[PDB]
């Protein structure tokens, strides 16, 4: 693997550029927040009996 | 940030040492370096990833935080290892000019001072290690005490 | 018209105001991808232009 | 990682006519410098968190203290203790 790429710098550069582009695209579509979602769901039932 | 440069540092240091101590053209000095240290990279990467693998296997708020930390750490480390294997050799063989004979030597100012200090530190460290190995019993009790503390 | 009178779109009009066109944006990506692939295959930055 | 960097090289080197002590000493001598480089790069990188301040600095300081001191002390102790571990383990669990 290491001997294959020692003779082909341009192919390695191409792979690196593809990785960079993928990273930028991923950054462009990531929501921001303070902390991850850690709260569990809850359901409340309301009743009235005057 | 400080962990993704370990493999590249290892590779570059090995190739630089070979070039400086053997006077070798970069293209095959790189191949020799890759042959020598092709297993250390994989060992280091496996060791690093095996500890962050279990963090992503818990539930709750703590589990969520652990997953968020561990997945990012592991993905970055894996990409760093792949890049060190793939791209580092190419640049080190093509974009790195030949080292002039003794170019690293004859440094003056801060660099020469630092080189002397580091040589002295290495000599002292080797002298201490060679000694700590003739007492394999007392040092074990010292280690046990350290662990207990 | 004074305040108290607004405007809304319907049917086909909704998406036009919701955005324009982005066909040119994607056409450029398909060229960069082809250039990168051809550069990797040829092992040279200059030939893929032909 | 720091321990394996020496253990693997010593294991490879002893397999060819090298005693345990000789292999351990040679491995330590050859692997010293990269270990220091890789450890202190991390230490200097994490220093910014150690002295954090401003908005949301409590968590930064909390993580920085532990990581910084653990790395420093662990590296300083390991660089001197790992060869002993290799020698003792090889001597007791023969083969
Ligand atoms: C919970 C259970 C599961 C837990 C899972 C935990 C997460 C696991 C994450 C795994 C991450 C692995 C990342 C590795 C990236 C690099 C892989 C390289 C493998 C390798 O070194 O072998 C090379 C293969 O080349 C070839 O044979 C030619 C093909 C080249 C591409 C092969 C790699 C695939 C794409 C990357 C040749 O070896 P070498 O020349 O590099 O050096 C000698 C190394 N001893
Ligand atoms: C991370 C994403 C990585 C995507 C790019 C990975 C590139 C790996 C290149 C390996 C090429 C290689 O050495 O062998 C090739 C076969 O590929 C294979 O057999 C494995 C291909 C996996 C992709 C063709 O072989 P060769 O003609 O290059 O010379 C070797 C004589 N077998
Ligand atoms: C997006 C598409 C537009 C930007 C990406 C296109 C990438 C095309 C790069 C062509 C560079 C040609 C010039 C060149 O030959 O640079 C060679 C390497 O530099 C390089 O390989 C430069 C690598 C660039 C990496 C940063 C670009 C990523 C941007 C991706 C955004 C998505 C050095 O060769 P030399 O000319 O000095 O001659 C001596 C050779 N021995
Ligand atoms: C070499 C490659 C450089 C990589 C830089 C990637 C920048 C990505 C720009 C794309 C982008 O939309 O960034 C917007 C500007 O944010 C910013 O303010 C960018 C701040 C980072 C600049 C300093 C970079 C560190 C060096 C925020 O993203 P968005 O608002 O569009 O949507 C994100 C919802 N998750
Ligand atoms: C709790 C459990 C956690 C498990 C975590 C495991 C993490 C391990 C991540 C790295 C493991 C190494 C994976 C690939 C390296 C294995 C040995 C590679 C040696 C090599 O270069 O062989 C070449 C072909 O191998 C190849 O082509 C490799 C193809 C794959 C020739
Ligand atoms: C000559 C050589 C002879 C070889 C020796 C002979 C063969 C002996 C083989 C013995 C095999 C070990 C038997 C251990 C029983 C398994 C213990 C429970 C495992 C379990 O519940 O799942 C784990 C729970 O961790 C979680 O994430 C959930 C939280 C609970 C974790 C607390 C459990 C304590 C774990 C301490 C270590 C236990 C062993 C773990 C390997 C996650 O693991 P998994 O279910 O996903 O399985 C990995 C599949 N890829
Ligand atoms: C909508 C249209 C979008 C189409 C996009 C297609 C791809 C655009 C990028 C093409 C980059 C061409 C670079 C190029 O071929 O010129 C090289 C040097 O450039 C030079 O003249 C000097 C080097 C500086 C050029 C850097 C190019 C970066 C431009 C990227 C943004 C545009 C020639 O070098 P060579 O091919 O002879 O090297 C041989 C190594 N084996």
């Amino acid at each position: 693997m290491a001997k294959f790429f020692i003779d082909r710098p341009i192919f390695a550069w191409v792979i690196s550029i593809f990785i960079i582009a993928a990273g930028i695209f991923g950054i462009k579509s990531l929501p921001v927040s303070q902390y991850p979602s850690v709260a569990a769901p809850t359901i409340t039932l309301h009743a009235i009996y005057p | 940030i400080g962990i993704v440069v370990d493999d590249a540092i290892v590779v570059v240091e090995n190739v630089e040492r070979i070039m400086a101590g053997e006077g070798l053209p970069p293209k095959e000095a790189t191949k020799k370096a890759m042959g020598q240290i092709s297993g250390a990279v994989i060992g280091i990467t496996a060791v690093l990833i095996s500890v962050f693998v279990p963090l992503a296997m818990f539930s709750g708020a703590a589990g969520n935080i652990y997953k968020q930390f561990a997945l990012t750490m592991a993905s970055s480390i894996a990409f760093s290892a792949f890049l060190a294997l793939t791209l580092t050799p190419a640049l080190c063989a093509t974009m790195l000019k030949t080292i002039p004979k003794g170019h690293h030597e004859e440094k003056k100012g801060f660099f020469g001072w630092f080189n002397k200090k580091f040589d002295s530190w290495t000599h002292g460290y080797e002298g201490r290690v060679a000694k700590v190995l003739r007492k394999t019993f007392r040092m074990m009790v010292v280690y046990i005490g350290l662990a207990v503390v | 018209l004074g305040s108290g009178y607004s405007l809304e779109w319907g049917g086909q009009s909704r998406e036009e105001a919701k955005g324009g066109s982005q066909t040119i944006a994607l056409y450029a990506l398909a060229a960069v991808a082809v250039f990168l692939v051809l550069a990797a295959l040829y092992e040279s930055w200059s030939i893929p232009l032909a | 990682k720091n321990a394996i960097l020496i253990i693997e090289f010593a294991k490879d080197l002893q397999a060819q006519g090298k005693s345990a002590v000789e292999a351990a000493l040679e491995a330590a001598r050859l692997r010293f410098r990269p270990i220091i480089m890789t450890s202190f790069a991390f230490i200097l990188g994490v220093v910014p968190l150690y002295i954090a301040g401003g908005a949301s600095s409590a968590s930064q300081r909390a993580i920085g203290t532990t990581v910084f001191w653990g790395m420093l002390i662990g590296t300083l102790l390991s660089v001197f203790l790992v060869p002993l571990f290799y020698v003792v383990v090889r001597k007791f669990f023969k083969e």
